[PDB]
């Protein structure tokens, strides 16, 4: 079963940083896309299986996605906070762990989801 | 029958939904944001979507007297765009069958779905419309969406009522204990094929099975696969490997070979028939990009005619997947069908149960019949062991497609649907190959003995008689640069995008460049004369190879016509010997003069070239200036390459008189012939006249400057 679990909320409300982690139970972290999508769902991030990284332009010289293997959880750390980020951030899996830079932002690239966080900036 | 579609913006997420429908059925659209609507005496557009219509209610008021005289001339229909009941007596239903916002009192509409979508009839204007209450969400109206496409055109835009499944069962006999089946799956399998058989017509079930990872689990499962054993008649079987193995990672094409043989060996100790032409890789690897070895022993020891892949062209979206016709095998776009290895139970689907039935009701399954002719699901044993998934998503599934839509769905064997989706679609028999570095996930499905990045960075096209193989040998006395080897009859043509070569495949076209190193130059480049004249060879080579350099040069359009006829009066071809240059300006002298002639006009080709590459990596030199004066040409040619080291031209160019070219290759590029007759040259320069008109308009369009002879041609 595919389950994927994330946390993380709050922030410094002029901008402050924090690390989201998205808890992939019961399949491998390392093997799909595990793309976050803001709230329609923009995809803001990306992290590819082989560790490839890629942003949007809002996002690019702030956000940190990261991953570790041995927990099985990707990491959001994020870091230089605009009001404009607050949403439901959903960690989405999709088959294809590697992201392409015209299809990382689509939300119909991403098949298997997650409950989403709430973060308030 | 090109489609306008006036998107809103270029980001909105309903101009997505609509070129996706459009895309899924192969329907040539045209992106257009808020132009001319003939093309010379036929109408440049079929049917018409706004994705706004108030963008056509408070158009400019010129423009929608054109548009509605180009509508009433040419009978185009508009599509707009601002419970749910089916209306059966409307004429908009073709493959909508009637089972289980917009209000107008006077009759004159169709109200196809009753509350939302209606069809506006063709007497009010003379134009016809079908408008849009809601969005393309609802599966119900994307189903009337396709039913307005339909119509609109007078069925030029649709698709035959007859629609086609496969379903394959993936993964048999391949789990661990706790996921594969017994008696009752068995038993409740054969149940479901024989209602599933009252529903379709020859529905009978394809088994991926491996031969391996059966006979070893709990004997209890193996004597509950046993029944299957008794079952083999009444069920088709594919092979899925014996064990569960990626064909790549073998990279030999015999132990591959004993693979499939091993699992030969399993199908008739089973009672297996070995027919029915159709296998599937377990990752899908070596079908996108080709794996030559899997194409090899698929066809050596099993026959196949028919794979299936969701690799091609890339795997998402699934809208884009194409078949092709490569190596002898028909290969199809296969399906994601909603089901995967770990479901093994109802309770713990990805989203709960409830995702997989908007999946089944509406879902990926739904618009994948609707928009697709021939559908290839894919599905595994975990969907058939425990609750029994895919059972249930296909009771439900045909249950659903024989509720809501009138298709004639049947099963054939897959190499009768094979052959039905290459004659719906011929246009796909050509496979249009593309980096596999670029996508890793077909880098995961190429083979790891195949080195990266092994293709040009500059196409030096065309066309004939001009230059080109000087500039050719230039370019290959620049250290940072390295040319082609020369391809045996060919030379330094490979002739890869234009001809038949294309079919040979990436790896052949990989051999003509060898592996990068440190010794090896990075920067590759091919002489490639026939590619300019040529209409396949720009889309293939922006497809293969998108970043790569565009180089042309062009002399006076005359002159190259006249030296290209003295180049087959110099290569002994029996008919320019024949006739004389005048009556050239039998199929052979009209193939001559074609060949002569659509050459010289410059524009038609670097259109095409231009479509194809971006007009930064095109530029384009004089010729005549390659034999006066070519260090700066060639140091422009430096520029425009990119690169870091500068080779001093003006010193290692030295000019000979002996040859009259500056240095060569003899003979073949140092041609004296008389020059061409005076009521000749008044023919060649009257006719080319208005092709060097739109050849200047097109050079200082491009940012580039002007040849000599093309100011001389302009100013007389
Ligand atoms: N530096 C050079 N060396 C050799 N041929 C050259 C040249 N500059 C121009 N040419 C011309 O290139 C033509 C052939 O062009 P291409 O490269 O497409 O084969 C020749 O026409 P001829 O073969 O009639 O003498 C020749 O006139
Ligand atoms: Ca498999």
């Amino acid at each position: 079963q595919v389950q994927l679990v994330e946390s993380g909320g709050g922030s410094v409300q002029a901008g402050g940083s924090l690390r989201l982690s998205c808890a992939a139970s019961g399949f491998n972290v390392d093997d799909y896309a595990i793309g976050w999508f803001r709230q329609e769902r923009e995809g803001v991030s990306c992290i590819g299986g082989d560790g490839t990284t890629y942003y949007e332009n809002s996002v690019k010289g702030r956000f940190t996605v990261s991953s570790d293997k041995r927990d099985n959880t990707v990491y959001l750390q994020m870091n230089n906070l605009r009001p404009e980020d607050t949403a439901i951030y959903f960690c989405a899996a999709d088959r294809s762990k590697y992201c392409v830079g015209k299809y990382f932002s689509t939300p119909s690239q991403y098949d298997f989801w997650g409950r989403g966080t709430h973060v308030t900036v | 029958p090109l489609v306008l579609v006036f998107v809103e913006s270029l980001y909105s997420q309903l101009g997505q939904e609509v070129v996706a429908i459009l895309e899924s059925s192969r329907f040539k659209y045209r992106t257009e944001i808020a132009p001319t609507l003939t093309d010379k005496g036929r109408g440049r557009f079929a049917l018409i979507i706004y994705e706004n219509i108030l963008k056509y209610v408070n158009l400019d008021a010129w423009n929608r007297e054109l548009l509605d005289k180009y509508c009433v001339a040419y009978g185009v229909g508009i599509i707009g765009f601002f419970d749910c009941s089916i209306n059966p007596k409307s004429p908009l239903l073709y493959v909508t069958r009637p089972s289980e916002v917009f209000q107008s009192n006077h009759s004159t509409y169709e109200p196809v779905l009753l509350a939302t979508v209606v069809q506006d009839l063709g007497l009010h204007d003379g134009i016809q419309r079908v408008l849009f209450g809601n969005n393309l969400n609802f599966w119900l109206h994307k189903l009337v969406f396709v039913d307005a496409v339909a119509f609109l055109t007078g069925k030029r835009l649709s698709l035959p009522l007859d629609r086609y499944i496969l379903v394959d069962i993936d993964d048999i006999f391949v789990g661990k204990e706790g996921t594969r089946m017994k008696v009752e799956d068995v038993k409740a399998l054969f149940d479901t094929q024989n209602e599933l058989r009252a529903h379709i017509p020859n529905f009978t079930f394809n088994l991926g099975y491996s031969g391996k990872f059966f006979h070893t689990g709990t004997n209890a499962e193996d004597a509950g696969d046993d029944l299957l054993l008794s079952y083999v008649k009444e069920f088709w079987w594919f092979p899925h490997m014996w064990s569960h193995m990626q064909p790549h990672l073998f990279h030999n094409q015999s132990v591959l070979a004993e693979q499939m043989a091993l699992n030969k060996k399993f199908a008739v100790e089973h009672g297996i028939p070995t027919d029915m032409g159709y296998a599937v890789a377990p990752h899908h690897s070596g079908v996108y990009p080709v794996h030559v070895q899997l194409y090899e022993a698929w066809k050596q020891v099993w026959s196949i005619r028919v794979t299936s892949t969701e690799e091609y062209p890339h795997l998402k979206p699934a809208r884009y997947r194409r078949g092709f016709i490569h190596n002898g095998i028909m290969v199809l776009p296969r399906q994601t069908c909603g089901l995967f290895t770990h479901t093994i139970f109802y309770n713990e689907y990805p989203g709960g149960s409830s995702e997989l039935d908007k999946i089944i009701n509406g879902g990926e399954l739904f618009l994948t019949v609707l928009l697709n002719p021939i559908s290839i699901f894919m599905t595994h044993l975990s969907n058939y062991g425990n609750d029994r998934l895919g059972l249930y998503t296909f009771k439900h599934l045909v249950r659903f497609l024989h509720s809501w839509t009138n298709l004639r769905l049947q099963t054939l064997p897959p190499v009768q649907l094979a052959q039905k989706y290459f004659q719906i679609f011929s246009e796909e028999k050509d496979p249009l190959w593309q980096d596999p570095c670029e996508d890793k996930r077909h880098k995961d499905i190429w083979s790891k003995e195949k080195t990266c990045d092994r293709f040009p960075k500059l196409l030096i096209i065309g066309p004939q008689k001009t230059g080109t193989t000087a500039l050719y040998l230039f370019l290959g006395m620049h250290p940072d640069l390295s040319s082609n080897y020369p391809s045996s009859e060919t030379f330094e043509e490979i002739q890869f995008f234009n001809g038949h070569n294309y079919h040979k495949g990436i790896d052949w076209y990989m051999e003509f460049f060898p592996i990068p190193s440190n010794t090896t130059s990075d920067f590759y480049f091919e002489k490639s004369a026939n590619y300019f004249d040529s209409e396949v060879a720009p889309r293939r080579a922006a497809a293969l190879l998108p970043k790569a350099k565009v180089l042309t040069i062009l002399i006076n359009p005359a002159d190259r016509a006249y030296s290209w006829y003295q180049h087959q009066r110099a290569h002994d071809d029996p008919v320019a010997l024949k006739y004389t240059f005048h009556e050239v300006i039998s199929s052979k002298l009209r193939a001559l003069q074609n060949r002569c002639l659509v050459p010289g006009w410059y524009a038609t080709h670097i259109e095409r070239w231009l479509s194809a590459y971006h007009a930064n990596q095109i530029l384009v030199l004089d010729g005549k200036l390659l034999r006066t004066e070519p260090a700066k040409v060639m140091d422009m040619v430096q520029k425009f390459l990119g690169v870091t080291n500068t080779i001093d031209y003006h010193k290692t160019l030295a000019f000979d008189p002996k040859k009259g070219f500056w240095c060569c290759l003899g003979k073949s590029k140092g041609r004296k012939y008389p020059e061409m007759d005076l009521d000749s040259r008044a023919f060649l320069k009257d006719y080319y006249r208005d092709h060097n008109i739109e050849l200047s308009k097109l050079l200082y369009k491009m940012g580039q400057t002007l040849p000599t002879w093309l100011r001389e041609d302009l100013q007389n």
